[PDB]
RNA sequence: GGCAGGCUUAGAACCCGGGAUCCCCGAAUGGGGCUUCCUGCCGGGGCCGAAUAGGCCCCGGCGCCCCGUAAGGGGCGGGAACGCGGGGAAAGGAAACAUCUUAGUACCCGCAGGAAGGGAAGCCAACAGGGACCCCCUGAGUAGGGGCGACCGAAAGGGGGAUAGCCCAAACCAAAUCCUCGCGGGACAACCGUGGGGAGAUGUGGGGCUUGGGCCCGGGCAACCGCCGGCGGGCGGUAGCCGAAGUGGGCUGGAAUGCCCCGCCGUAGAGGGUGAUAGCCCCGUAGGCGAAACCGCCCGUGGCGGAGUCCCGGGGUCCCGGAGUACCUCGGCUUAGUUUUGCCGGGGGAACGCGCCGGCCACUGGCCGGCAAGGCUAAGCACGUCCCGAGUCCGAUAGCGCACUAGUA
RNA sequence: UCGUUGCGGGUCCGCUUACCCGCCGCAAGGCGGGGACAGCGGCAGGCGGGCUGUUCGGCUGGGGCGGCACA
């Protein structure tokens, strides 16, 4: 929406910092066995029920 | 006692959803998960049908009396060679059974002048036996801490608690040592089987003939 | 309060062509805190204070100093740049 | 040693005479007073002492008198004494709302009745009975399954 | 502090999950004959500077500095007990502290001067 | 002072299946008293205060009048009143007790070793 | 298990004890809250500004209901289960079903503690005697209830765990009383001295508690009862330290803890690790030692207050001894409680120690047992978020839903 | 019908203060009407598919109707 609430604007920014995967030193540090987040979500896909 | 967790299998969201679907009437997962079978023994993740419970009764009882000739059974047991022997002790160079030493020898308390009491009674090769016969038992015991199993070697009956040679000899492999009067089936008869390589003191041998009777 | 400067490819414009300095500060301050803490800090005027959230959560404050202080003057002297 | 007081099991009319001996809560005031004690005298002397009993018994006279000598001589160390020792009363919160005033008191049945014979005692006990499936909770209907096979097998 | 059980799990899990200042114990060594009768002591922990002998493995009979220990391995590098990988660099086997009989003491630091005291007695 | 109204209480009729027994609703009554209900909503209106006693004073056609006793436990008046503490607490050291028991038997022991172990002996 | 750069012998990391910091929402408590954010008043402070105006910002106070003279103080919310009071089903069973059962269960509402509740004879018994209470074993599926069907179901007594007994009111005395604050003293206390304020004759306090008491007379200290928790000592918990004996020769092997030969310890051969299977390589084990700080328990000693309240004997025949209670009746829930369980509601409703209550239908007489309608009470018993130990338990489709960035995606 | 239910006079009359109804008032209380009625609680009888639980048997040249070949 155009015409946001802080608060609901400050939950979104929290899931747009979350949504990434580990670095790429992560996965050498840990020989590959860390590859992947569970924050890491599709904007059309997996939906925040903010 | 053992058991599984009272409701282990049984919490989850679980319905069955009737026929005219097309599959089996089996309980089901209610949400997304929905045609995952659920609750049932044959199911992935389902109930065990019969588990065991912490109320079954393990203790095979038995009268006071009916041990109590056992005891005695298996104490005659400790003076024949025959059995003593078919039950695998090595008893080649003990003199005579039952091998009764003098209460002087409660007096030991190093390990080290057990052994050579062990050794001057013949007693030592049987000792030898169960420190070279221990080995890492086949299966899951490993994991559960009973990763050894070793056979048993001497029985050492003394007259009463804490005298010297119950320290001095209870580090040996496969030796049991008791006072006279905590005689008992399982040092007795190891593996359900009489005769056990037994080394009475004198003391204790006057003593037993109060007991057990 | 303030927790850096923003020394973007937008932000250096606004520097020199509009003489106005980019930090980034708690959510909370005002314009008013904004404009005390930097004339206490770097003892320049400021002329006035534009803020924003950014969609990441945090307050962006386009600072313009008055017509005697240098925005990039300043900004060499942090050895920000 | 401290004495422990026999009394004797109340002979009812089931039992047909016969008789038999236990240990009671305490020294009645009888038996004291024979070896020159009052209660509180006999209590500070680690002796149980019961002042409801009203029977004097030889026996407890006669151990009484035994075991007061080989103190008084030095030669037995009486107990402690059987009076409290601690003072715990904790501050209550709620009494009304858990039926702990008189008027809760009244309706739980505490005024005319024996805690035992309370129907909230009765709807605990048997709910434990039955949780732990003890004694005759174990089988429900264990009455009715005796009484069938009873006529069946002593036909 | 290690734990008193006799499960093996719960053994495993003291040795795993032990914290920094246990897992110093792991790094004991046997002090050589020679210097069993100098310092009155039979073990220390391996400290980098001491000097070391390898008594087990491909090693074995080579004797050479601790140049590093690592508290959260337990292993020791020592100088002499490397190889090379295939771009032609130096590297060093980890050693497990129980392998190696401590040869010569590093003793310039006052507060391991304490260690000995307490052991010697 | 308390006023409810009297007679049963507000016993309702069940608007779901229920075997008849379970259907009646005149004559049916709480397990509770007035007096204990007078106690409690006197509790709410003084929070943090202990219900002690209370006694009945009057009836009309309509209301039931209690009088509800209550006590402030934080009150340093209160707090030391033989009766009230045992509402509010009360803490006696063992070390107190146990030791002036202690020094009882000993002084009893030996005025009795004057005064009637030659009477037991006798 | 990466790339950098640092920290640390001026003692880090790490572990244990004690502190500091601790955003917003949250009982949430200035007021709101359709967005975990917004906003008011008062007091103080800062800034913009020519300004002392005006505006903006920061900090603190401002919830409801109560106790208290006031100063001040209390309740609120949470916790895996366990505990107390109340409200309260049906499915199913009875081979249908309604009384009944299921079950005072599920669940709901309220309220506590580390346990809760119970507890000190208006008891039980039967002419013989037990002697507060709770919990365990038994009595016992007995008595008894019940479409006398299904089914339900005690108690006394016996054996144990553990043991502990007291107070308020009243008789009699009549302000001798309690609380709070200031000042001086007093182990940082209780308390003493003095002054002010509050409570108090609608009775503070003394006395009194079945071995009834009050009241009168005499004799005696082993009086009795209570408040404070300072000082010394000991033990225990919350990190740790010490702890025997091969890394000996040969063989196989990438590597030995394996095989052959030779030694050694043992109060220690519980168990684990280590390049394959280790009593002697290492951790540990038997066994022993240990705390600046915080916490707990025990012992000795110390300080103080009261109206003799304590013990024994005599005298009493005077005074006190708990009300919508006991009890009757009607309706209802409940109970084994049955013409006889408990309670709630409607109506009626005592007596007073020369009295009242109980002894399986009511009443009468005898005998026996007691004193309701006020309050407290350790120990011995329930539970498992948590800590420790154990295991004929499972071994990655098993075992908790989860061995893993699982109550996660 | 029991209670609420009181006060005067000879079952009847009256009264108001209970209680009820309305107006005014922030509250205090006032005004008017009714009035020991009504209303309300308990108990009892009647009406009561408004609502709750259930039963609606068997044999049977399929079931049903019949019959009772159900004693
Ligand atoms: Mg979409
Ligand atoms: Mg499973
Ligand atoms: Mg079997
Ligand atoms: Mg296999
Ligand atoms: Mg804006
Ligand atoms: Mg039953
Ligand atoms: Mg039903
Ligand atoms: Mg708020
Ligand atoms: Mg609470
Ligand atoms: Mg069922
Ligand atoms: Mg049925
Ligand atoms: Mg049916
Ligand atoms: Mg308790
Ligand atoms: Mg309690
Ligand atoms: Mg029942
Ligand atoms: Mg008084
Ligand atoms: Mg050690
Ligand atoms: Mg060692
Ligand atoms: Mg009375
Ligand atoms: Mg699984
Ligand atoms: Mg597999
Ligand atoms: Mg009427
Ligand atoms: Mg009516
Ligand atoms: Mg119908
Ligand atoms: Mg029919
Ligand atoms: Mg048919
Ligand atoms: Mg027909």
């Amino acid at each position: 929406a155009r015409n946001k609430p802080l608060g609901k604007k400050l939950r979104l920014a929290a899931a747009l910092n979350s949504n990434r995967n580990p670095p790429l030193w992560v996965i050498a540090k840990t020989k590959r066995r860390v590859t992947r987040s569970p924050a890491r979500r599709h904007w059309r896909r997996q939906k925040l029920k903010a | 006692p053992k058991g599984v967790y009272e409701g282990a299998g049984k919490e989850h969201s679980c319905e069955s959803f009737g026929v005219g679907l097309g599959i089996a009437r089996i309980p089901r997962y209610k949400g997304h998960l929905w045609p995952r079978g659920c609750f049932a023994p044959n199911t992935r993740g389902g109930r065990r049908a019969h588990p065991p419970r912490p109320e079954k009764k393990l203790h095979e009882e038995i009268n006071w009396k009916e041990k109590n000739l056992a005891i005695r059974s298996a104490i005659a047991a400790t003076a024949y060679k025959s059995w003593v022997a078919a039950r695998g002790h090595m008893v080649e160079k003990v003199p005579s059974l039952p091998l009764v030493v003098s209460g002087d020898a409660e007096k030991i308390a190093k390990a080290k002048e057990a052994k050579k009491l062990f050794e001057v009674l013949g007693l030592w090769p049987d000792v030898e036996r169960a420190a070279e016969g221990v080995k890492i038992r086949a299966g899951k015991g490993k994991m559960r801490g009973r990763r050894y199993k070793e056979p048993k070697s001497v029985l050492v009956v003394v007259s009463e608690l804490d005298v010297p040679l119950i320290g001095a000899v209870r580090n040996f492999p496969g030796v049991d040592v008791v006072p006279v009067s905590h005689l008992n089936m399982l040092v007795l008869a190891p593996g359900g089987v009489p005769g056990r390589l037994t080394l009475w003191t004198a003391t204790a041998v006057e003593r037993l003939k109060g007991l057990f009777l | 309060m303030i927790k850096r400067f923003v020394i973007t490819e937008k932000a250096l414009r606004l520097a020199e062509r509009e003489n106005k300095i980019t930090i980034i500060v708690e959510r909370t301050a005002t314009k008013k805190q904004i404009a005390d803490e930097v004339q206490r800090l770097y003892n320049v005027k400021v002329e006035k204070v534009n803020t924003l959230i950014t969609p990441r959560g945090e307050k962006k404050a386009y600072v313009k100093l008055a017509e005697g202080y240098s925005a990039m003057d300043l900004l060499t002297k942090l050895g920000v740049l | 040693m401290i004495p422990k007081p026999v009394v004797q099991v109340p002979r009812s009319i089931k039992s047909g005479g016969v008789t038999k001996w236990k240990e009671g809560r305490g020294f009645s005031l009888g038996e004291l007073k024979e070896v020159g004690l009052n209660a509180e005298q006999a209590r500070l002397l680690g002796l149980p002492v019961d002042t409801r009993r009203d029977s004097v018994w030889p026996q407890n006279v006669e151990a009484l008198r035994k075991w007061l000598i080989e103190v008084l001589e030095g030669k037995a160390t009486p107990p402690e004494p059987t009076l409290p020792k601690v003072v715990k009363v904790k501050r209550k919160r709620g009494r009304a709302f858990r039926g702990l005033t008189s008027a809760g008191r009244r309706s739980r049945g505490l005024i005319s009745t024996r805690f035992r014979e309370t129907h909230n005692y009765k709807f605990k006990k048997k709910a434990k009975e039955r949780r732990l499936k003890k004694r005759h909770e174990a089988t429900k209907g264990l009455g009715n399954v005796l009484r069938i096979s009873r006529i069946i097998n002593e036909s | 502090p290690f734990t008193a059980s006799a499960q093996p799990r719960k053994q495993r899990l003291s040795l795993y999950a032990a914290p920094l200042h246990l897992r110093r114990k792991l790094l004991n060594a046997k002090l050589s004959p020679e210097l069993q009768k100098k310092l009155g002591v039979k073990r220390l922990p391996v400290r980098r500077g001491d000097t070391v002998l390898i008594m087990r493995g491909d090693f074995k009979g080579v004797t050479g500095k601790v140049v590093k220990v690592d508290l959260k391995r337990v292993r020791i590098f020592v100088e002499g007990a490397t190889r090379t990988n295939s771009r032609g660099q130096t590297v060093y086997y980890p050693i497990h502290p129980s392998k190696v009989m401590i040869v010569d003491v590093d003793l310039s630091d006052k507060a391991r001067q304490k260690l000995i005291e307490r052991r010697k007695r | 002072r308390v006023r409810l109204i009297r007679g049963p209480f507000n016993r309702r009729r069940p608007d779901s299946g229920r075997r008849p027994k379970r259907m009646g609703v005149y004559g049916i009554t709480a397990w509770k008293s007035w007096r204990q209900v007078a106690e409690e909503r006197a509790a709410r209106k003084f929070p943090g205060l202990e219900v002690l006693n209370s006694y009945w004073v009057a009836d009309d056609g309509i209301y039931r009048y209690f009088e509800v006793i209550l006590i402030d436990c934080n009150q340093p008046t209160i707090q030391r009143d033989p009766l009230y503490s045992g509402i509010c607490g009360r803490e006696v050291p063992r070390r107190r007790l146990a030791r002036r028991l202690r020094e009882r038997q000993r002084k009893l022991i030996e005025h009795l070793k004057k005064t009637l172990l030659p009477k037991l002996k006798g």
